[PDB]
RNA sequence: GCUUUACUGCAGGCUGUCGCUGAGGACUCUCACUCCGGGAGGAGGACACCGAUAGCCGGGCA
RNA sequence: ACUCGUACGGUCACUGAAUCCUGCCCAGUGCAGGUAUCUGAACACCUCGUACAAGAGGACGAAGGACCUGUCAACGGCGGG
RNA sequence: AAACAUCUCAGUAUCGGGAGGAACAGAAAACGCAAUGUGAUGUCGUUAGUAACCGCGAGUGAACGCGAUACAGCCCAAACC
């Protein structure tokens, strides 16, 4: 039968809509009020982050990050610059602002280390986005089969090389296939070109 | 070319500040609980540098001492009352509404316990005209209309030090020192005067403005001088 | 008063001196900075790219 | 100058004489979806649009006839090449 | 380097539109949001701010 | 920043103590106000087109412009016959 | 580019953040010599200055495949407990 999960996601897929959308309302009010990091016990969306690797265990955290919407916050040339660089406005960040948001949480943890996050709305200025970070150093999880993996020295700032969930789909590297050729094995590889 | 003075000004550098450590006080009216019980004692008159305009320190019944935005005719001794129930005297405040139309008053709130925004300068007043239970409606300096919130608190009587502008400067040095007490460069040099470079009026080989000194609205900073939006020019008509 | 010689008279404040952190005599006593080191201003040493040649 | 509406000439079609109408070739109107038209919409961007910058070149003193010459039987139409002509108008 | 009704663009200002954003061609309200108030509460209010976009001005700048 | 400031303020400009004075011009340019009508982008809306879409067209029309007005101690002008 | 605006120099120089002894990538919502076919990923050789871009100017510029190198394939979320 359908799990109690399924519900939290179904609700959030119109997340506008009927009693989540009230929910939202009420909240952004208090989160408006909130700090850029807030660390909360529960995460907003269960099945989300249980999806994404979450597990009500020590050493998992989970912070809610705010992040302002639009394109680049960009200052204008001082120089010489030919009319295709003399842009400001529609200039756009390569990174996306989930990105930006998990960079955000690890800096505020800088012993744990990103392991994935979701997207929990957003006002007409503000975006906010729940950051699941791990502690690599607490047994507990340096025993768990299923997270160990984040241990590993290999993995130390993970979010910071865009070895992340969203790192990744942000790089490109979605396609297998066609698409991909200026994408895999790195974008610095490829010249920066994709 | 270079930006010019008026943006220079924003920056907010050393001489573009105003001597704020050598200010006395932020003059704004006392808050009061209610009841109105809060009445002082005049306690001294001193001058006040950012306004070359008399203050008057008070000492209030609940040990409070503070500088005071001081109209005409306050003296050492006399007791001044801020509240709804205070009496209607120069030198004490309280509410628009509580205020008898016809009467002149200064230090005006802008929004009920702002701690009063108009007509403060030497001598100005503001003149409360009409009541009501919604709207009271003022006229300040400038000659305007302006509706206030009858919850508006203000002080009675005209600001102190009128009659300043009365007097020409007569020299340099003397507007010098006045300038040494605000935030302001001063000597002003004419636009006409600087080079191109450094002014949209600048340059030629004698001195005159380029194009018409009537600048619009949506001028730029850097290029909005002369006479902005300008309904009109000159004297005639 | 001429730039060179006669105002040469006056160069008797102290700026940079020998620094605690690399001992080079560029740590700015009036700005509590070394300009050659980076201390006072960044926990990292200070260096740049452009300090030598593009490809080595 | 002056010229006949209709008149005998030969029909590249037909492949003989006959009565052609001759008509002044009205401007047909663009769909905008020509891959010129894309390319102008994904070149132009920040800055300068390089050739999508430029602006209508002007004016030859005289233009050269351009006309439509339809075969009063066939109904297919052939073109010609035009001749510098201050005005031209048909007879009838 | 400088100028301008040189060419081409870029900031900035004005203005329409969309999102924030809600209730009953002009209108009321209150719940977001903004401001005033120490607080109670007051003013304003789906506008403004901010994000996006469109038109006009635009040697202020390249 | 101005601003511990509030029109007797402070910002932006022109002229440059005093004395006697400061004429005429609003067509152009600038600024500002108004504006029946005309012009005026995008979104949404309507029509055609496409099993969708591109696209073409319509309706509505903001600032702005046309048009009208004010203004020269605003740019400036004050001739020939 | 014999000027120059797109283009080019070039995602170069330089700047910000960070990992390791190597990084990164990686077990198909792939390929599409269209197949009764191939079978994670880097890299080398080639495909090829080919396809594609471009005031269609100057210039720019892949991939599938193939021959090699080395080979390796798995764990959650959920259902049911
Ligand atoms: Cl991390
Ligand atoms: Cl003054
Ligand atoms: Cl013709
Ligand atoms: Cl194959
Ligand atoms: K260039
Ligand atoms: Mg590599
Ligand atoms: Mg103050
Ligand atoms: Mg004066
Ligand atoms: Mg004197
Ligand atoms: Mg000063
Ligand atoms: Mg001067
Ligand atoms: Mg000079
Ligand atoms: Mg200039
Ligand atoms: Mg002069
Ligand atoms: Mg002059
Ligand atoms: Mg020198
Ligand atoms: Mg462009
Ligand atoms: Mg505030
Ligand atoms: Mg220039
Ligand atoms: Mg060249
Ligand atoms: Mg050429
Ligand atoms: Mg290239
Ligand atoms: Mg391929
Ligand atoms: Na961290
Ligand atoms: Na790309
Ligand atoms: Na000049
Ligand atoms: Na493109
Ligand atoms: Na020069
Ligand atoms: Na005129
Ligand atoms: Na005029
Ligand atoms: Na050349
Ligand atoms: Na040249
Ligand atoms: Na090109
Ligand atoms: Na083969």
């Amino acid at each position: 039968a359908r799990s109690a999960y399924s519900y939290i996601r179904e609700a959030w897929k119109r997340p506008k809509e009927g009693q989540i959308a009230e929910l939202m309302w009420h909240r952004m009010q208090e989160w408006r009020n909130e700090p850029a990091v807030v660390r909360i016990e529960r995460p907003t969306r269960l099945d989300r982050a249980r999806s994404l690797g979450y597990k009500a265990k020590q050493g998992i955290i989970v912070v809610r990050v705010a992040i302002r919407k639009g394109s680049s916050r960009r200052t204008r040339f001082n120089k010489g610059r030919r009319s295709k660089r003399m842009m400001v406005n529609r200039i756009t960040r390569k990174k996306n602002i989930q990105r930006i948001a998990e960079e955000r949480a690890n800096r505020k943890f800088p012993n744990l280390r990103v392991l994935n996050s979701y997207s929990v709305g957003e006002d007409g200025r503000h975006k906010w986005h729940e950051v699941i970070l791990i502690d690599p150093d607490h047994p507990a999880i340096k025993s768990d089969d299923q997270l160990s993996w984040i241990s590993r020295t290999r993995h130390r700032l993970r979010t910071f090389r865009g070895l992340t969930s969203a790192g990744r789909r942000c790089r490109g590297l979605r396609g297998q296939g066609k698409g991909s050729e200026k994408v895999r094995p790195s974008l610095r590889v490829n010249g920066a070109k994709a | 070319g270079r930006r010019i003075q008026g943006q220079r000004r924003g920056r907010g550098t050393s001489t573009f500040r105003a001597p704020s450590h050598r200010y006395k006080a932020d003059l704004e009216h006392r808050k009061v609980e209610d009841g109105d019980v809060i009445a002082g004692t005049v306690v001294d008159i001193e001058h006040d540098p950012a306004r070359s305009a008399p203050v008057a320190a008070v000492e209030f019944e609940d040990g409070d001492r503070r500088l005071i935005l001081a109209p005409e005719g306050v003296g050492v001794g006399d007791e001044l009352q801020v509240g709804v129930d205070a009496e209607i005297a120069p030198g004490n405040t309280l509410p628009l509404a509580e205020i008898p139309e016809g009467v002149p008053v200064c230090n005006v709130e802008s929004s009920p316990g702002d701690g009063g925004k108009f007509a403060r300068a030497s001598g100005v007043n503001a003149q409360l005209l009409t009541h009501d239970r919604n709207v009271a409606v003022v006229k300040l300096p400038s000659g305007e209309m302006k509706r206030l919130d009858p919850q508006c608190r203000a002080t009675i009587g005209v600001v102190g030090g009128g009659g300043r502008t009365d007097k020409p400067f007569v020299k340099a040095g003397n507007k010098h020192h006045k300038m040494k007490a605000r935030g302001t460069k001063w000597p002003n040099v004419r636009g006409v005067a600087m080079n191109a470079v450094d002014h949209p009026f600048g340059g030629g080989g004698r001195q005159h403005p380029g194009k018409p000194k009537s600048i619009s609205r949506n001028a730029p900073p850097g290029r909005k001088v002369g006479d902005i939006a300008s309904k009109r020019t000159g004297r005639g008509g | 008063t001429g730039a060179g010689t006669p105002s040469q008279g006056k160069k008797n404040t102290t700026t940079h001196t020998k620094c605690r952190r690399c001992g080079e005599k560029s740590y700015h006593t009036k700005k509590k900075v070394c300009s050659s080191c980076g201390f006072g201003k960044s926990a990292k040493r200070r260096d740049y790219e452009w300090q030598s040649k593009a490809g080595e | 100058m002056q010229m006949p509406r209709r008149f005998n000439t030969y029909c590249p079609h037909c492949n003989e004489h006959q009565e052609h109408e001759v008509e002044k070739v009205r401007s047909g109107r663009q769909t905008g979806m020509k891959w010129i038209d894309r390319q102008r919409e994904r070149n132009s961007g920040i800055g300068n649009d390089g050739k999508f910058s430029k602006v209508p070149g002007g004016d030859k003193p005289t233009k050269k006839t351009d006309l439509k010459y339809r075969c009063g039987e066939c109904g297919k139409a052939h073109l010609r090449e035009g001749w510098r002509a201050g005005r031209l108008e048909f007879q009838e």
